[PDB]
């Protein structure tokens, strides 16, 4: 119980996909210290036909010219900071390197929990029930069918499970009937294809897991909302009040509860025709940005991401079939304060992740470290006469939402 | 009236009293220009004479 | 065990010293002189204006 090895004891680790999937490549070096903190990209346009049986009709009523814009800022640090009586570290351990290798893994794993907070509580669409798991095949091709029918062709579509998740699937595909390959490497590897059902699927264990909120009471909206594309052509987002809530409770409505209008359906976004799920129309869903409470009365305020376009003087940017108005019916999914950890599916034009590069800071020792293309700066000083060392590891991240009608959150259905 | 340069060179250990000296500098410089080369070739004497 | 400079403008040497605040994660400089002095004798100058 004296002497001890040099070797330490290997620990966990968590995997990184979610990084390697997203648009790493838009925003990349723009924010330098010239833009500023915040950068924008452009908006594609739209056109509208009209129809006329006559030829000297010079003189008519036109479209118009309307620019949107997609803007990307900074977050907050993530820093990491240690202190130590640095003789009694230094007893057995040897050129402080034994810090460096599991402070990169706690800022990138930080790094990517709050990417898929972000992710989730920025995608719009919504599909299945979220008490079922996923069990079958349709419930993973249920996302490509989808995302094809909607009309987005320019980009590369993903989906992304848990490990008990796959097993289910590998289990399913473990039973097929004529197919040896994949029946061989699912028996003895308990892999699935790279290509399952049109989509790329991934398997992840590091994945943030999400509290529904307390809600009770028939839902709906009180007050028509401004939806005009000139309000909604720079971010997206709308706020919305409903009543029929329950008498006085905080946290109503938490952030990432997906909240669906029943009577307004989605629209094939260039023939502008709604959508049919085989037996059902497909409805309108928006997600809480920000956790909302209830006052007296059931009366709450909420701002949603995700807007129901029905601008009537310029008809070319409508995507839903009819207007969300007053006395219309809501619902919320899910069940009333169950925590979940849901399965996302997305393009590769969803969101955007880049980072801000760090000078040396004046008369202070540092030096960087690389990890998985993130560089991590690292100074060390000895503030104080309490012959204390400390040392910080410092990251910035920027982030962008390009469309938020391009991904989102899916689940099983029965 | 007379100008001169300064790099602080002077006054460094050393009992200075002559401040009679102006300091004037020859600056070179090397450019890269246009230049045009006309070609005589009178036969007589060698031909080819840029 | 600070990084610092020495300028120089119009035979005057100014000092740079640079110098940073980790925990608050700032950075700082500062430029220095030290001038001098001296009257010889009172009597070898003064204000002089138009007179009357």
């Amino acid at each position: 119980s004296q002497i001890v090895l040099k070797k330490f004891l290997p620990g966990f680790m968590s995997d990184l996909v979610l990084a390697k999937t997203v648009d790493r490549q838009l925003l990349a070096g723009e924010i330098n210290s010239s833009t500023g903190d915040s950068v924008s990209f452009k908006r594609p346009h739209q056109f509208s036909s009209l129809r006329t049986p006559t030829g000297d009709i010079s003189g008519q009523n036109k479209n118009n010219l309307i620019s949107g814009k997609a803007t990307g800022r900074v977050g907050n640090y993530i820093t990491v900071a240690v202190e130590y009586q640095q003789l009694e570290e230094a007893i057995k351990l040897n050129q402080l390197e034994e810090i460096l290798a599991p402070v990169r893994q706690r800022i990138v794993t930080d790094l990517e929990t709050e990417l898929a907070h972000f992710m989730m509580n920025n995608g719009a669409l919504s599909l299945g029930s979220p008490n079922t798991p996923i069990t079958k095949w349709s419930d993973v091709a249920q996302t490509a069918s989808f995302l094809k029918d909607l009309g987005v062709n320019e980009g590369e579509n993903y989906a992304v499970m848990d490990p008990w998740s796959a097993q289910r699937l590998a289990d399913a595909q473990t039973g097929l009937h004529a197919s040896d390959q994949l029946v061989r490497t699912a028996w003895e590897n308990a892999q699935i294809p790279t290509n399952f059902g049109g989509i790329r699927a991934l398997m992840s264990n590091g994945l943030a897991s999400r509290t529904q909120g307390a809600f009770g009471g028939t839902l709906t909206v009180k007050t028509q909302p401004t939806v005009t594309y000139n309000a909604v052509k720079d971010s997206y987002q709308f706020t919305v009040t409903l009543t029929g809530a329950t008498a006085s409770v905080t946290g109503f409505l938490k952030a990432g509860d997906q909240v669906k209008f029943t009577n307004t359906y989605w629209l094939q976004q260039q023939t502008k025709q709604a959508l049919y799920n085989g037996a059902t129309p497909i409805s309108f869903t928006a997600t809480v940005t920000a956790d909302a409470n209830s006052d007296s009365g059931g009366d709450v305020t909420v701002t949603l991401s995700g807007v129901p376009i029905y601008d009537t003087t310029n008809p070319q940017y409508n995507s839903v079939s009819r207007q969300v108005e007053a006395g219309d019916a809501v619902s919320v999914v899910g069940t009333a304060s169950q925590t979940m950890k849901p399965n996302l599916f997305y393009n590769k034009f969803f969101c955007g992740l880049g980072s801000i590069p760090l000078p040396k800071l004046h008369s202070i020792d540092s030096a960087v470290a690389t990890y998985e293309g993130f560089s991590i700066r690292v100074h060390k000083y000895a503030d104080g006469d309490a012959n204390v060392q400390k040392m910080r590891f410092d990251l910035l991240p920027a982030y962008v939402c390009f469309n938020p009608h391009m991904g989102g959150q899916f689940f099983g259905n029965p | 009236p007379t100008s001169l340069d300064v790099t602080s060179m002077t006054s460094w250990e050393y009992n200075w009293f002559g401040a009679d000296v102006i300091y004037i500098a020859k600056y070179y410089e090397v450019r890269k220009e246009s230049v045009d080369v006309i070609s005589y070739r009178h036969p007589i004497t060698g031909e080819i004479a840029t």
